[PDB]
C-alpha cells in the first residue's frame, strides 16, 4: 500500500524538502502534526542540516536523516565505493527499519540527482542493495538528469553514465525531470528570470505530488505504483519516462485558468512544457500515464485522448495499439499559498516513455567520451577504488541503451 | 570537516594576519573575544578553522613558521596578533637567510620536527580533517624552502587530507629579491609533487587589479594581502557554508584537476568596484561573470586570453537563481569556445553558497585552471637558466650544503611542467 | 613500436567442471572473441601456446638488442590465477616450463665465455618494488623509500638501488627468492597469489670493450604490473585491498597515456610516478617494449584480460 522514499544527494534532498512540503500542505498537517515515511542521505552535513535547521524541522526523526560529516566529492567513485560505502549499511537499516514498521508496502520512491557525488554514486549502491533485499517490490527512482547545456559539475557525465549503468539493472521505473528544460517553463510558461532552485523544486514538488500523494489517494480511476511500471515500461531496462504537468500557468500574469480538460491535455504534448530537454524531436511515445486530478469527466478524457490518438503528428510506437493509462483522481491540485503557481481546479501530470530520450542519452554519452578520451578527471576516481574497468565497462553499458531505445 | 592553515615564511605570515583579519570578521571572532556574529550561521561550521577551549576563545588553528623573529613578533605584537595560542609560533631565531637551501636543508630542517609536532597536535584536534591551507612566497628562504619542506612532510603524514597552496609566484616586471628564480624554481618543484591545489598570486597582478580596478592610488601591502585573503575566504570557509549547490575542497579538487601534476589555478574575486562612486551594484550576476572572466582581475600575472582553460570554478556566495547562474556560465562557455579547451564538455564547475561576504549582496570566487599559467613557469624557468648558466649566487646555496644536481633537478621538473600544460 | 600480446593460460582438469569454463573463442592466431568484438589486435596467444613460444615472439629480440647496448621493456599484467607467475619465472629450473627471466639468464651466459675475448661482461641485477608509490629495495627491506637521481642527459635513474653481480644462472635465482620472500602478498588460500606491490626486475647488461674502454649499458626492465582488479567493495574494510586499489589504478592510468603517447601524442606524463621515472630510460628513446597480458577462463579473469585488451586496442584501430 505505501511507498517509502529515499532522498539522496543535496539536490535530492532540496527537491525532497520541496516535494515533502507540498505534501502536508495539501493534507492539512502543519509543521508539527504526524510522521513522514522517508529518509535523507548525504555525505555533506551542512545540507541535511538545512532540513535540521530550516522549515519542516521537527516533522522528521533525527533517525531518518542520515549524514556523513565526511566529504561529499563530486565524483561517483568516492561516493559509491570509498566513502559512500561506510554509510550505506546505516542507510539501509532505516529503509529496513522504516520498511518493517509499515503494512504491506509497494516500494521506495528514490530521489537523486544523477550528476552528483552523493547522488550518483551512493544511490547507485543503495538502489543496488535494495534490488536484492526487496526484489519483490517497486523501485521507481525519480531523477534530475544533467541539463543538456547548462550542467554544473565539470565531470557530471562521469557521474551520470555511472549512476545509470549501476542503477539500470535495479530500478523499476525511473522518472526524469530535466533541470534546464524546467527553466524554460519558468521563463516561457510563468515568466520569471528569477527562478530560485527553490522553485524548480516546487515544480517537481508538484509533478511528484501527482504521482504518489494523490494517486495512492482514492479516486475515480486509481493507479497503483505497480500499475506504472506495468503500464509504463515495455522492457526490463529500468526505463525512464518523462514528467510533464499541464496547468503550469502563472498565478499573477495571465488568467484563463478555466481551461477545460480538452485544453490542459493538449498542453502536455507540446514539447515546451515537459520538464525535460528531450523535445519529441522524433521519439515516438510508447506509453503514457495521464494522471488527472480535480474535476474531470471520464468522457471528457475518453475523448480528449481520442482526439489525440488521431493527431498522428504525435506518432505512437507501432507495436503499441493503445498506450494511454488514464489515471483520474478527485481532489484538485494544491498550489503553494503564494509561490508563483497559478492554482487551477484540474491538472494533467502525464509521464511517458518516449523513443525521444534516444537523444538525451546520446548527447550525454558523447560528453563522457570526450573527457574519458583524455582521462580528464579520471585520477579522481581510480584513487577512489574504481578502475579503467568500471568506466569503459559502463560506457559499453549505455551503448546498448542507445541501441535499445533505438530498436524498441 | 576541518583544515589547518600554515603561515610559512614572512610573506605567507604577513598574509596570515590578513587572511585571519578577514576570515574572523567573516565569523565574528574578535581578537581574543568569541563569536559576536551578526548572525547564527557563521558558527555552525567555524570548527573548520578554530578550536574550543574556554568558551569565548575560538583560536585559529594555523601554524606560524619563520626563521626571522621580528616578523612573527610584528604579527604577534599588532592587531589580531594576540589570538594565536603561543604554541602556534614555530620560530627559528637562526639567521633566516634568503636562501631556499638555508631554510630547506640546513636551517629549516632543524625547526621542522618542532613544527610537524604541532601540525599533528592540530590535526589530531578533533572530528575529521579535510586538508591544510599553505601561504608563502616562492622568493625567499622561510617561504619557498622551509615551507616547501613543511608540506613534503605533511604529504607523507596524511596523503589523504588535501593540500591547498597559496603561492606568491615571483612577479615579472620587477623582482622584490635577486635570487628569486632560485628560491622559486626550487619551491615550485616541491609543489608540483605534494600539494594538490595551488593558488598563485602576483604582487603586480594585484597592484594593477588594485590600482585600476580600485582607483586605489596608494596600494600598501596590507591591501594586496587583504585582496588575496578575500579570495581564499571565498574558496574554503565559504563552501563550508550552506548552498543550493555547495562544494568543498575536494569537489573543487575533484573537478579541477584533470591530471595529477596538481596544477595551479588563478583566483579572481567578483565585486571588485572602487568604494564610493563605482558602487554601481551592477551585480545582478552577468556583472559578476563579466568581472571574473575578464583578463585583468586574474590575481595571476598571465592573461587567460593567452591560453585555454581546463577547469573553472565559480564559487558564488550570495542568493541567486540556479538558472541565471547555470545559464550565464553557458553563454560564457560559448562566446569563448575558442579558449576553454574542448575535451571537457562542461569545463565550468558552478558552485553556489548562500550567505555572501558579510557586507556585500553578491560575490563569486573564481578558481581557474588555465593553460595560460604556462607562460609564467616559463618566465621563472627562464630567469633561472640565464643565471644558473653562470652559477650566479649559487655559492650561497651549495655553501649551505646543497647540490649542483639539485638545481638541475628542479628546473627540469618545473620546466617539464611547462611542457605538459601545453599538451592541452 | 609497442606491441601487445595476449596470453591465455589453460584450465586444469580439476577446474574444467568445477565452475570455470571457456569464454575465449579464438579465431586464427590474432583475434579473440568475447561477446562483442570483431577484431582484437596484433597477436593472441592461445591456451595451447608454449612458454618457449611466448618467449620467442616477446623477449628474444629485446634481449638481442639489449646486448648491442639498447633499452627494452617487457611489461607483465594479469590478475589472480591468470598465469603471471607461470610466464615470467615459471619453475626456476624446469627444462621447458621455465619462464622469461630464467631463459634470458641462460641465453646471456651462453654468449659469455663463447664471445668474450675483448668484451668484459658484468651482468648486474637489481630488484625493487613500488608499494604505496614508494620504491622499496628488495635486497634490503628495511628500506621503505628509495630515490631517483638524474644521469648525464637529465634522464632519471634509481640511485642507491642495490645491484649485485651475477655470473652464472644460480645467483639470479637467489635474488628472485630473496625478493619474493618480502613481496607484499595478500593472505588468501595457498593457491592464490594476490600481488599488491608492482615489481621491477632490472637486468643491466654492462659490457666493457677492454681495448678502447668504450662502455655499453643496455637496460632490460621486466616490469610486473600487478594490475587493476575485479575485486570486492571497500569503505569499511581495512585490508590491503583499498591500499592496492589506489596503487593499481594510478599505475594502470599512467599506462593508458604512455601507449597512447608511444603510438602518438605530444610528450606528457613523464616524472609523474616512481614507476614512470624507473622506466624513463626505456620510454621515449631507443627502446622496445612488449606488454604480456594473461587471463584464464575462470570468469573473473575476463575483467583483467579485457583491461589488457583495451590497453592495446585503443591504440591500434
Ligand atoms: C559601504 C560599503 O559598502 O563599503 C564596501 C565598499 O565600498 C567596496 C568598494 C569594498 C572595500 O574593499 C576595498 O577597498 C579593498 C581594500 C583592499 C583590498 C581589497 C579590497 C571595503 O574596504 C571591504 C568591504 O568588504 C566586506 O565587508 C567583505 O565582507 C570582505 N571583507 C574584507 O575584506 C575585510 C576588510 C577589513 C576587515 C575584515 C574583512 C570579504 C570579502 C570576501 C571574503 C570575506 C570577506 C566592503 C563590502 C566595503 C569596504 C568596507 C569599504 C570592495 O572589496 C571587497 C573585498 O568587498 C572593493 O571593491 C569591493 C566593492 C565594495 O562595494
Ligand atoms: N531540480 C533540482 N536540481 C538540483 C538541486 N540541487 C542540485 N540540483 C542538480 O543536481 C546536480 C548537483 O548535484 P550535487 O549537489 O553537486 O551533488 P549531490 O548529488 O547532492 O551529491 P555530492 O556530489 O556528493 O555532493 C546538478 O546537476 C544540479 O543542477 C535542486 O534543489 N533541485
Ligand atoms: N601454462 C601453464 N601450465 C601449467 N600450470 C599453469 C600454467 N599457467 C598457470 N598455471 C598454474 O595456474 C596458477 C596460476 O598461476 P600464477 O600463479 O601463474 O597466476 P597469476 O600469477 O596468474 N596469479 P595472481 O598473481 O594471483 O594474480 C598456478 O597454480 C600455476 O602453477
Ligand atoms: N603579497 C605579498 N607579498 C609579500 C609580502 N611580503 C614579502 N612578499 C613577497 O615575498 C617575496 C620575498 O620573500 P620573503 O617573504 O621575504 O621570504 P622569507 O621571508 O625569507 O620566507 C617578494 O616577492 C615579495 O613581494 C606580503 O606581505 N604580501
Ligand atoms: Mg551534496
Ligand atoms: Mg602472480
Amino acid at each position: 500500500r505505501e511507498c517509502i522514499s529515499i532522498h539522496v544527494g543535496q539536490a535530492g534532498v532540496q527537491i525532497g524538502n520541496a516535494c515533502w512540503e507540498l505534501y502536508c500542505l495539501e493534507h492539512g498537517i502543519q509543521p508539527d502534526g504526524h510522521v513522514p515515511r522517508a529518509v535523507f542521505v548525504d555525505l555533506e552535513p551542512t545540507v541535511i542540516d538545512e532540513v535540521r535547521t530550516g522549515t519542516y524541522r521537527q516533522l522528521f526523526h533525527p533517525e531518518q536523516l542520515i549524514t556523513g560529516k565526511e566529504d561529499a566529492a563530486n565524483n561517483y567513485a568516492r561516493g559509491h565505493y570509498t566513502i559512500g560505502k561506510e554509510i550505506i549499511d546505516l542507510v539501509l537499516d532505516r529503509i529496513r527499519k522504516l520498511a518493517d514498521q509499515c503494512t504491506g508496502l509497494q516500494g521506495f520512491s528514490v530521489f537523486h540527482s544523477f550528476g552528483g557525488g552523493t547522488g550518483s554514486g551512493f544511490t547507485s549502491l543503495l538502489m543496488e542493495r535494495l534490488s536484492v533485499d526487496y526484489g519483490k517490490k517497486s523501485k521507481l527512482e525519480f531523477s534530475i538528469y544533467p541539463a543538456p547545456q547548462v550542467s554544473t559539475a565539470v565531470v557530471e557525465p562521469y557521474n551520470s553514465i555511472l549512476t545509470t549503468h549501476t542503477t539500470l539493472e535495479h530500478s523499476d521505473c525511473a522518472f526524469m525531470v530535466d533541470n534546464e528544460a524546467i527553466y524554460d517553463i519558468c521563463r516561457r510558461n510563468l515568466d520569471i528570470e528569477r527562478p530560485t532552485y527553490t522553485n524548480l523544486n516546487r515544480l517537481i514538488g508538484q509533478i511528484v505530488s501527482s504521482i504518489t500523494a494523490s494517486l495512492r489517494f482514492d479516486g475515480a480511476l486509481n493507479v497503483d505504483l505497480t500499475e506504472f511500471q506495468t503500464n509504463l515500461v515495455p522492457y526490463p531496462r529500468g526505463h525512464f519516462p518523462l514528467a510533464t504537468y499541464a496547468p503550469v500557468i502563472s498565478a499573477e500574469k495571465a488568467y484563463h485558468e478555466q481551461l477545460s480538460v480538452a485544453e490542459i491535455t493538449n498542453a502536455c504534448f507540446e514539447p515546451a512544457n515537459q520538464m525535460v530537454k528531450c523535445d519529441p524531436r522524433h521519439g515516438k511515445y510508447m506509453a503514457c500515464c495521464l494522471l488527472y486530478r480535480g474535476d474531470v469527466v471520464p468522457k471528457d478524457v475518453n475523448a480528449a485522448i481520442a482526439t489525440i490518438k488521431t493527431k498522428r503528428t504525435i506518432q505512437f510506437v507501432d507495436w503499441c495499439p493503445t498506450g494511454f493509462k488514464v489515471g483520474i483522481n478527485y481532489e484538485p491540485p494544491t498550489v503553494v499559498p503564494g509561490g508563483d503557481l497559478a492554482k487551477v481546479q484540474r491538472a494533467v501530470c502525464m509521464l511517458s516513455n518516449t523513443t525521444a530520450i534516444a537523444e538525451a542519452w546520446a548527447r550525454l554519452d558523447h560528453k563522457f567520451d570526450l573527457m574519458y578520451a583524455k582521462r580528464a578527471f579520471v585520477h579522481w576516481y581510480v584513487g577512489e577504488g574504481m578502475e579503467e574497468g568500471e568506466f569503459s565497462e559502463a560506457r559499453e553499458d549505455m551503448a546498448a541503451l542507445e541501441k535499445d531505445y533505438e530498436e524498441v | 570537516r576541518e583544515i589547518v592553515h600554515i603561515q610559512a615564511g614572512q610573506c605567507g605570515n604577513q598574509i596570515g594576519a590578513k587572511f585571519w583579519e578577514v576570515i574572523s570578521d567573516e565569523h565574528g571572532i574578535d581578537p581574543t573575544g568569541s563569536y559576536h556574529g551578526d548572525s547564527d550561521l557563521q558558527l555552525e561550521r567555524i570548527n573548520v578553522y578554530y578550536n574550543e577551549a574556554a568558551g569565548n576563545k575560538y583560536v585559529p588553528r594555523a601554524i606560524l613558521v619563520d626563521l626571522e623573529p621580528g616578523t612573527m613578533d610584528s604579527v604577534r605584537s599588532g592587531p589580531f596578533g594576540q589570538i594565536f595560542r603561543p604554541d602556534n609560533f614555530v620560530f627559528g631565531q637562526s639567521g633566516a637567510g634568503n636562501n631556499w637551501a638555508k631554510g630547506h636543508y640546513t636551517e629549516g630542517a632543524e625547526l621542522v620536527d618542532s613544527v610537524l609536532d604541532v601540525v599533528r597536535k592540530e590535526s589530531e584536534s578533533c572530528d575529521c580533517l579535510q586538508g591544510f591551507q599553505l601561504t608563502h612566497s616562492l622568493g625567499g628562504g622561510t617561504g619557498s624552502g622551509m615551507g616547501t619542506l613543511l608540506i613534503s612532510k605533511i604529504r607523507e603524514e596524511y596523503p589523504d587530507r588535501i593540500m591547498n597552496t597559496f603561492s606568491v609566484v615571483p612577479s615579472p616586471k620587477v623582482s622584490d629579491t635577486v635570487v628569486e628564480p632560485y628560491n622559486a624554481t626550487l619551491s615550485v618543484h616541491q609543489l608540483v609533487e605534494n600539494t594538490d591545489e595551488t593558488y598563485c598570486i602576483d604582487n603586480e597582478a594585484l597592484y594593477d587589479i588594485c590600482f585600476r580596478t580600485l582607483k586605489l592610488t596608494t596600494p600598501t601591502y596590507g591591501d594586496l594581502n587583504h585582496l588575496v585573503s578575500a579570495t581564499m575566504s571565498g574558496v574554503t570557509t565559504c563552501l563550508r557554508f550552506p548552498g543550493q549547490l555547495n562544494a568543498d575542497l575536494r569537489k573543487l579538487a575533484v573537478n579541477m584537476v584533470p591530471f595529477p601534476r596538481l596544477h595551479f589555478f588563478m583566483p579572481g574575486f567578483a565585486p571588485l568596484t572602487s568604494r564610493g562612486s563605482q558602487q554601481y551594484r551592477a551585480l545582478t550576476v552577468p556583472e559578476l561573470t563579466q568581472q571574473m572572466f575578464d583578463a585583468k582581475n586574474m590575481m595571476a600575472a598571465c592573461d587567460p586570453r593567452h591560453g585555454r582553460y581546463l577547469t573553472v570554478a565559480a564559487v558564488f556566495r550570495g542568493r541567486m537563481s540556479m538558472k541565471e547562474v547555470d545559464e550565464q556560465m553557458l553563454n560564457v562557455q560559448n562566446k569563448n569556445s575558442s579558449y576553454f579547451v574542448e575535451w571537457i564538455p562542461n569545463n565550468v564547475k558552478t558552485a553556489v553558497c548562500d550567505i555572501p561576504p558579510r557586507g556585500l549582496k553578491m560575490s563569486a570566487t573564481f578558481i581557474g585552471n588555465s593553460t595560460a599559467i604556462q607562460e609564467l613557469f616559463k618566465r621563472i624557468s627562464e630567469q633561472f637558466t640565464a643565471m644558473f648558466r653562470r652559477k650566479a649566487f649559487l655559492h650561497w646555496y651549495t655553501g649551505e650544503g646543497m647540490d649542483e644536481m639539485e638545481f638541475t633537478e628542479a628546473e627540469s621538473n618545473m620546466n617539464d611542467l611547462v611542457s605538459e600544460y601545453q599538451q592541452y | 613500436n609497442i606491441k601487445v600480446m595476449c596470453r591465455f593460460r589453460p584450465l586444469n582438469e580439476a577446474e574444467i567442471l568445477r565452475g570455470d569454463k571457456f569464454i575465449p573463442k579464438f579465431k586464427g592466431e590474432e583475434t579473440v572473441v568475447i561477446q562483442g568484438k570483431p577484431y582484437v589486435f596484433d597477436r593472441v596467444l592461445p591456451p595451447n601456446t608454449t612458454q618457449e613460444q611466448v618467449y620467442n615472439a616477446c623477449a628474444k629480440q629485446i634481449v638481442k638488442d639489449v646486448l648491442e647496448g639498447y633499452n627494452g621493456t617487457i611489461f607483465a599484467y594479469g590478475q589472480t590465477s591468470s598465469g603471471k607467475t607461470h610466464t615470467m619465472e615459471g619453475k626456476l629450473h624446469d627444462p621447458q616450463l621455465m619462464g622469461i627471466i630464467p631463459r634470458i639468464a641462460h641465453d646471456i651466459f651462453d654468449h659469455i665465455y663463447s664471445m668474450d675475448e675483448n668484451l668484459e661482461f658484468a651482468i648486474k641485477v637489481s630488484y625493487f618494488e613500488i608499494y604505496l608509490d614508494k620504491i622499496r629495495d628488495l635486497l634490503d627491506v628495511s628500506k621503505t623509500n628509495l630515490a631517483v637521481h638524474e644521469d648525464k642527459n637529465r634522464v632519471p635513474y634509481v640511485k642507491g638501488c642495490t645491484e649485485r653481480f651475477v655470473s652464472s644462472p644460480e645467483e639470479v635465482m637467489d635474488v628472485i627468492d630473496e625478493g619474493k620472500s618480502n613481496r607484499h602478498v595478500a593472505v588468501t588460500n595457498m593457491n592464490e597469489h594476490s600481488s599488491r606491490s608492482h615489481s621491477i626486475f632490472l637486468i643491466n647488461i654492462k659490457q666493457e670493450n677492454v681495448e678502447t674502454e668504450k662502455k655499453l649499458s643496455g637496460k632490460l626492465y621486466l616490469v610486473d604490473l600487478a594490475g587493476s582488479e575485479k575485486v570486492s567493495k571497500t569503505g569499511a574494510e581495512g585490508a590491503v585491498l583499498d591500499e592496492a586499489k589506489n596503487i593499481n589504478k594510478s599505475l594502470s592510468a599512467l599506462g593508458n597515456v604512455i601507449s597512447a603517447l608511444a603510438e602518438g601524442t605530444t610528450h606528457v606524463p613523464y616524472r609523474d610516478s616512481k614507476m614512470t621515472r624507473i622506466l624513463q630510460d626505456s620510454l621515449g628513446g631507443n627502446c622496445r617494449t612488449t606488454i604480456v597480458i594473461c587471463c584464464s577462463p575462470s570468469v573473473f579473469n575476463e575483467a583483467e584480460t579485457k583491461s589488457t585488451l583495451m590497453f592495446g586496442q585503443r591504440a591500434k584501430s
